[PDB]
RNA sequence: CGGAGGAGUACGAAGGUGCGCUCAGCGUGGUCGGAAAUCACGCGUAGAGUAUAAAGGCAAAAGCGCGCUUAACUGCGAGAC
RNA sequence: GCUGGCGACCAUAGCAAGAGUGAACCACCUGAUCCCUUCCCGAACUCAGAAGUGAAACCUCUUAGCGCUGAUGGUAGUGUGGGAUUACCCAUGUGAGAGUAAGUCAUCGCCAGCU
């Protein structure tokens, strides 16, 4: 007999909106377990580190700051 | 050595970042054992809108390093900012305790008529 | 018998053996060496037998460097056991060999003696080999 | 001391070390006393005895020091008091050091107990003296089992020789 | 003086994986010459000539002359690539000296 | 019926907020006190910690303290996964 | 041109060593009355100040010393079509990582004070 054979259900994480797409307020941009990406201008952060848009506009990704973090923002 | 200043900027960082995130005009104040300084800065954080300090010719002949001079500098910055056209600002203590000369400057500005 | 003193995991996937040996194809310790020109597997027993033959031929007059180590475990099913019911038990350890991999080097021995010892050793190995010497570049 | 050091010993040290700037002249910063009374978890009264003792010795309220990290070999663990300590700066350290240099060395059993060695290598000097008497405190009556205290002096003297020079000028026995 | 290598030009249509494999099937060897004050130049050599030159120890310390047409370059051998299993030379670097 | 591990809880503070603080290791000196308790000073360093398994994270620290407290609310909710 | 504050950017920008500045500023500095503070301490936070100093610390300049950046060429991998089956070859498109030549002791904005 074996002692293995367990696994958990999938969680479906990942980027939902890519750069250059238009969004409306409330749209979810990234699903992530930890803060792989950080919230920029017009982007909010949920209690499970989800990133969502707080304005209408166009999504942009970049690398900024002294620690070299990855940021996502919405341009109006 | 140097740890006083490093700690002070470490304490100032959180308030400065929160003010930047809110996007409000900032009233940043600096203190030194001899003088006091105050500036009004745009929300983006790159352009100075107004300034006032004891180095001005009006006060440079006085004590320049106590509560009385802080009140006058607060009145001066309030008047100059009101003339420039800013009304609602967020106060930035830059890691100093909200007390003494800092508090006097803030109170003088509020009395002068900047709502915060 | 060579074997890792400790391992993080007992059993590993089979994998695939492809490519050439860009690392470990240059003589670095001795003056003369034997390298494989064909790909395959080398077991701990084979490594031990080849080392013993080379040492006996060269009469312990020089140093022998072994540059292959068996760190991949291989499992087998107990026998008369049907398919399924989990992975089998570990039986022996092997080292993956890609063409160009140097197996043994010899230092401090005459070239004719070294070639004789390597010729003796090659008859114990499951792949074709060749003899190389140190060069400037 | 105090004015004694400021008016006299400053020039004396300046001429002794031939150092140009007055800010280079060594000065004593702080005095730290410690009792690390371990195994207190078994009894719990020796610790209050010790804090009362140092409160008597020095004119300040001592602070108890808890543990960091847990050692199974000893009976010690993270968040409980293991020792206690006092620090002194300014006039308090000058007065305490004067009382030390004056009245401690006569009342000890064996002289020569202190050395010009035991320098940290940067000008700070630590000495551990057994017994809590040699101070103007109450005698064996009204105190618990006697305890020994460690005292460290921390100064602005850069190196060992300057530390020794300042010590010699102040008048430690060694 | 002692060592002269005859080379041809290697134009842009003769660069890449396929072209290099075709050259080595034709039994030639691609090589690159770089060094101070000038732009790198790509050339091709003969395997037999290269092997003969490498057969001697002094070749790795002397200054050699590579001639392609009328021009001539004075260089030293800087790097060398070999086939892992056959030991045949495959590429060469020359630094201008 | 492939290879490895966890869960069937805990907490009125281990929740909220304002203010404040940096770990771990080593080398030195110093009563019992040593490899290892506590004290002081230097050196390279996130290798510590995060109630609990692992992964993704953590300087505005998401790690660690103190004062006051109950937003561990009621009615909802554009828009998304 | 020097000094202070706030940013842009986040090692070609950093670290380490060496040297320099007190007119102003900055820093060290004096005191503990009053405001305020230490699970002890005017050390830190805070107030009242000007006898001292540029020692420390911060800023500025020099150095390739560590670090960092980094070609060209070749090699590995790979989409499509064909030929083969220890997993490679041909046509066509694409193309690293490591290493080499080489480079680096940053570059800009807003305001205020001095010569």
């Amino acid at each position: 007999s074996t002692k293995n054979g367990r696994d958990s259900n999938p969680k479906m994480l990942g980027v939902k909106v890519y750069g250059g797409q238009t969004v409306t307020a409330g749209n979810i941009i990234v699903r992530q377990r930890g803060t792989e990406f950080h919230a920029g201008a017009n982007v909010g952060m949920g209690r499970d580190h989800t990133l969502f848009a707080t304005a209408d506009g166009v999504v942009k990704f970049e690398v900024k700051g002294q620690f070299g973090r990855r940021y996502v923002k919405v341009e109006t | 050595m140097n740890e006083k200043k490093q700690s002070r900027l470490r304490r100032a960082k959180s308030t400065r970042l929160h003010i930047r995130a809110l996007g409000a005009t900032r009233l940043c104040v600096n203190r030194t054992p001899r003088h006091i300084y105050a500036q009004v800065i745009s929300a983006d954080g790159g352009k100075v809108l107004a300034q006032a300090s004891t180095l001005d010719a009006s006060l440079r002949s006085g004590t320049t390093g106590n509560i009385e001079a802080a009140t006058k500098v607060g009145a001066l910055i309030a008047e100059r900012a009101k003339a420039a056209g800013v009304t609602k600002v967020a106060f930035d203590r830059s890691g100093f305790k909200y007390h003494g000369r800092i508090k006097a400057l803030a109170d003088a500005a509020r009395e002068g008529g900047l709502e915060f | 018998m060579l074997q890792p003193k400790r391992t993080k995991f007992r059993k590993v996937h089979k994998g695939r053996n492809t490519g050439l040996a860009h690392r470990g194809s240059t003589v670095s310790f001795g003056s003369i060496a034997i390298k494989a020109t064909e790909r395959g597997r080398m077991t701990a027993r084979q490594i031990e037998a080849a080392r013993r033959t080379i040492s006996r031929r060269i009469k312990r007059g020089g140093k022998i460097f072994i540059r292959v180590f068996p760190d991949k475990p291989i499992t087998e099913k107990p026998l008369e056991v049907r398919m399924g019911n989990g992975k089998g038990n570990v039986e022996y350890w092997v080292c993956e060999i890609k063409p160009g991999k140097i197996l043994y080097e010899i230092e401090g021995v005459n070239e004719d003696l070294a070639r004789e010892a390597f010729a003796l050793a090659a008859a114990k190995l499951p792949f074709k080999t060749t003899i190389v010497t140190r060069t400037v570049m | 001391l105090k004015a004694r050091y400021n008016d006299e010993l400053k020039a004396k040290l300046q001429e002794e070390l031939s150092i140009k700037n007055v800010m280079e002249i060594p000065r004593i910063t702080k005095i730290t006393l410690n009792m690390g009374v371990g195994a207190a978890a078994t009894d719990k009264k020796l610790l209050d005895g010790a804090v009362a003792d140092m409160q008597l010795i020095a004119g300040q309220k001592p602070v108890v020091t808890l543990a960091r990290k847990s050692i199974a070999g000893f009976k010690i663990r993270d968040g409980w008091p293991i020792g206690c300590k006092v620090t002194l700066r300014g006039d308090q350290m000058y007065e305490f050091l004067d009382r030390l240099i004056s009245i401690a060395i006569p009342r000890i059993r064996d002289f020569r107990g202190f050395s010009a060695k035991s320098f940290d290598g940067r000008g700070n000097y630590s000495m551990g003296l057994k017994e809590q008497i040699v101070f103007p405190e109450i005698d064996f009556d009204k105190i618990d089992r006697i305890r020994g205290m460690d005292i460290t002096i921390t100064t602005t003297a850069r190196t060992d020789d300057e530390g020794r020079a300042l010590m010699r000028a102040f008048g430690f026995p060694f | 003086a002692n060592f002269v290598l005859n080379a041809q030009a290697r134009a842009e249509d003769k660069q890449g994986k396929g072209a290099s494999r075709r050259l080595r099937r034709e039994s030639l060897v691609p090589a690159i010459i770089y060094g101070g004050n000038a732009e790198p130049v790509a050339v091709t050599l003969e395997l037999r000539e290269l092997v003969k030159a490498l057969e001697s120890n002094v070749f790795f310390e002397e200054v050699v002359e590579i001639k392609v047409g009328d021009k001539v370059e004075n260089v030293k051998i800087q790097a060398l690539q070999r086939h892992p299993a056959k030991n045949t030379p495959m590429h060469a670097d020359f630094k201008r000296a």
